[PDB]
């Protein structure tokens, strides 16, 4: 039992900056025979620095894993654009192995809003006697946002179901579905559907809404 | 090249058994601890242990111990875990890991994610989703499809063919009573919709049902 | 001497000899203990099983 | 007459909730968390093999 | 134990009746016979050692009776 | 070291019913020295029996203590309505003494409803900008009960406060207040308000309710 | 006669230290332990320990160590539950309790409930609470007397001067942000109201305000 | 090639939060709830008091 | 009696882990070592006395080392 703890959980960086990835030993002094995993979403992992201080092969002199044994760092001095990605440390010095919660590279940007397009239930879906009111945040940097949906003016945490793109590939914004899943009866008896996102770019939430008796 | 080469992603019930294989190439099998880790879907690299590559003898952590059984076959020098009753627990990725030993683990197993749970395959309900007088914005109109109710993913949802690529943001597909539900929105200009038609695409090759919804004026 | 109460009823003991017994034991209050296991026993390792 | 409690003990006991976690030959001192709780008592040892 | 090591004797105050009296009585002499009785083959082999060695007669007496006392408890 | 439960936490009778009152020791053998309690409400508690097997002097031969060591009972073979009290059984075999969850003697008696009652906040009250909808349920046998509190048919359990008599002396029945605080703006950015509650003697909400379009 | 004479109940603030005083009388005191049993408000007895009478020794259970103080005067035979550094779980009716030791507890303080919090003494907040057409059941128009936010409880809430106390249901006070509303319901008929006056009376002798609500129809 | 772990040894080692549950004199032995955890190592022993 | 005089040892056979063994071994010395231990003002005057008599030298022992476990429990 040795835990790490790898910080931060992400950083939003231009690409060719310096964003170092802090480690530390919880316990012991692992000395040497920590690591660095670098795993992109759906990927097998990917080992960058090896005795925390050492690059594989592949990876390139950009990453730098540093730190001594109870404390650690994985700095890539020119972060990339290809090194956007999950980067993990591993305490190698004992069993059990583990691994810290690891930090992410983010390419920082512009701040862009959501887009925010609340589409209420097809009249297909609606013919099926559920209705999912699906409010669409396109298009925002950074990930920081929330979704509100207001019902009749009270506000309704239920059947809301949300699926966000992750920082999207051209702008490096991120894009946001927020579905409201009613029951037909009960989206029938309440009127105003109102979808409201706060995002850092808003100092309010951006306010998506439709009546079903407006058209 | 050392590549270490797992069994594919498998869907499964509980209380079900799966072993994963992990086939070592381009190095000798016998000298290196091969090591077992558990992504699981939401979480990081949880590292399941190892078995010993020269005796044969699997060593868990306390975690793992007792419901999962390392097993390497050592002429084609393939590694395995075999998960024993299955749990929806037991869905997760998983990755064997070539042991660097004391210098840890160098490389993985492509991947292999088993998804334990009772669902059957089942097709999505597609709804084009229209845009109402709020949803345009600026010239565009966003326009959306809600892919809704199908088990297992994925669902390929183009839109007119995939000839959008742009506005569209494919939400991505959650479960839903272990059914999936992805809310897929393309923006496409007031200009473009609805003069040109826009169809949200939606193949299912588990359910094999490729549904294909214009999104029409409300 | 102690007031050693055996069942219900309590006896006068050799408060020297009264920690001499060996038996598991108790913090005068509550809780964690000494020698528990003298009541307890063992067996043989069947595979995992004792 | 007033008397205060000098200690206790337990003369009857049971044992609750068995748990051996065996490990392989020669991979020496077997672990089983329960140490980490005084509730339990654990003891080391070792299944012979085949 | 349990068994053994009683808090026998208190001896103080206690001119009375002690919760087990007739026992310790007749703890000792019985248990050392029950077992001796049980084992008479092991009783006389005790009287040869006290002859053996000593040659004293009158205290040679002495290791023999007192032996037979020993086995049991060891 | 050692702990106690007491069943039931509390029985509804008839007085004069023999309702016998269990409780056990957890640990060791208590062998002696649990000892009964009666505490009626308010009261600092009256000790019934002692070594759980033997009356006090000023408690009456009705109730009968018994059971050993690892298990006691609380019998009184007349519950009276001066038996109706809260009942408790200690472990004295060793510190640190402890008593077990209590049984309350409750006289047994016809199921009545809750009389509802839902009061708008007095002029008094909207004048003070503060809005509390109050719902006195008066009268109701058995103490089971739910009260909800409606609002625009969004029910609404903020600002709820419950209060509610006890075994009400003369009917023996319980008597409950549920009270709806709102802002007077919420309050008047809502309208109906309701106060439904499943009461044991009806399979629905016993709903009173006003909106403040209403009167 | 034995008989064990506390403290009286007493409002305290947190950071205070209370020392509960508990007299013993009908008994030669050194004779008997003196025990301390918390009974929280909604809790059942939690017994806080005992001082040697004797010896004036006191031990306390593992909760109550090190906060607490039991302490004795000899002479008056008065034991002392002492409650430093105080806090709002050290409001509770608390009961000094004669030893008979193996055979239990016989006697018990009168009772102390030590009431610990912030809060000043404030005035209720009384509104006659009028019924509307949902609330008048039967012959009965159920009314009411809205108490709200007064510190320290009591106030004394009766229906013209307690005249009604028939359909009166007065319920119990419960605390909003350290101050209380108790809401009574008198339950009066139709003939009787609003055609007599049914006023609740609320005296509150620890803010020294006795309201008087009439309530009369919306 | 490949080697395994026979145990683990501590050799610095960090004391954390010290803490110590007095009694009375003839209070005996000590009780302090700590001993439920290993995490805590406990000692028993005495303040001679005034 | 279930304090002494066990089944202990039935050795028929048998060839296994007994009920209790290790706990066994240690029934003859220590309770008559605790108890002189208890005693060591009998440890004091106990081993004196075979000295004092025979002038045998190495037997004047005999009494006095194992006189002295014949004193606990009889």
């Amino acid at each position: 039992d040795i835990v790490l703890t790898q910080s931060p959980a992400s950083l939003a960086v231009s690409l060719g900056q310096r964003a170092t990835i802090s480690c530390r030993a919880s316990q012991s002094v692992s000395t040497s025979y920590m690591h660095w995993y670098q795993q992109k979403p759906g990927q097998p992992p990917r080992l960058l620095i090896y005795l925390v201080s050492n690059l594989e092969s592949g990876v390139p002199s950009r990453f730098s894993g540093s730190g001594s044994g109870t404390d650690f760092t994985l700095n890539i001095h020119p972060v990339e654009a290809e090194d956007e990605a999950t980067y993990y440390c591993q305490h190698i010095r004992e069993l059990t192995r583990s691994e810290a919660g690891p930090s992410w590279l983010e390419i920082k940007r512009a701040d862009a809003a959501p887009t925010v397009s609340i589409f209420p239930p097809s009249s297909e879906q609606l013919t099926s006697g559920g209705a999912s009111v699906v409010c669409f945040l396109n298009n925002f940097y950074p990930k920081d946002i929330n979704v509100k949906w207001k019902i009749d003016g009270s506000e309704r945490q239920n059947g809301v179901l949300n699926s966000w793109t992750d920082q999207d590939s051209k702008d490096s914004t991120y894009s946001m579905s927020s579905t409201l899943t009613l029951t037909k009866d009960e989206y029938e008896r309440h009127n105003s559907y109102t979808c409201e996102a706060t995002h850092k770019t808003s100092t309010s939430p951006i306010v998506k809404s439709f009546n079903r008796n407006e058209c | 090249q050392v590549q270490l080469m797992e069994s594919g992603p498998e869907l499964k019930k509980p209380g079900e058994t799966v072993k994963i294989s992990c086939k070592a190439s381009g190095y000798t099998f016998t000298d290196y601890s091969m090591h077992w880790v558990k992504q699981a879907p939401g979480k990081g690299l949880k590292w399941m242990g190892w078995i010993n590559t020269g005796t044969g003898e699997p060593t868990f952590a306390a975690d793992f111990k007792g419901r999962f059984a390392f097993s390497l076959e050592t002429s084609a020098s393939t590694a395995y875990l075999q998960i024993n009753n299955l749990k929806n627990e037991d869905t997760a990725s998983y990755f064997c890991a070539r042991g660097v030993g004391l210098y840890g683990v160098d490389y993985w197993g492509q991947g292999t994610s088993v998804t334990v749970s009772s669902p059957k395959t089942t097709p999505p309900s597609v709804y084009p989703l229209a845009p109402v007088c709020g949803d345009t914005t600026g010239s565009m109109v966003t326009l959306g499809c809600l892919v809704k109710g199908y088990f297992p993913e994925p669902v390929t949802v183009t839109w007119n063919s995939g000839s959008l690529s742009s506005g569209v943001h494919t939400f991505p597909a959650v479960l839903q009573s272990d059914l999936y539900t992805l809310s897929s929105s393309v923006t496409v200009p007031s200009s473009t919709w609805p003069s040109e038609t826009v169809t949200c695409n939606v193949a299912h090759p588990a359910s094999s049902t490729k549904v294909d919804k214009k999104i029409v004026p409300r | 001497f102690y007031v050693m109460t055996v069942g219900s009823k309590s006896f006068l003991v050799h408060r020297e000899w009264f920690h001499d017994l060996a038996l598991p034991w108790t913090p005068p209050s509550s809780t964690a203990w000494r020698n528990r296991e003298l009541l307890m026993e063992f067996e043989e390792a069947h595979a995992t099983k004792q | 007459s007033q008397l205060a409690e000098v200690r206790s003990y337990c003369y009857h006991a049971s044992v609750t909730d068995i748990s051996t976690v065996a490990r392989c030959p020669m991979t020496g001192e077997a672990h089983n968390e329960k140490r980490a709780d005084s509730s339990y008592v654990c003891k080391q040892g070792f299944t012979d093999r085949g | 134990s349990v068994s053994v090591q009683t808090h026998g004797e208190s001896s103080l105050v206690n001119k009375t009746e002690t919760w087990l009296d007739s026992t310790k009585a007749t703890r000792y002499l019985m248990k050392t016979e029950n077992w001796i009785i049980r084992n008479p083959g092991y009783a006389f082999l005790a009287a040869v050692l006290g002859w053996m060695l000593g040659s004293n007669n009158g205290q040679r007496v002495v290791f023999t009776i007192l032996l037979l006392l020993v086995a049991p408890a060891y």
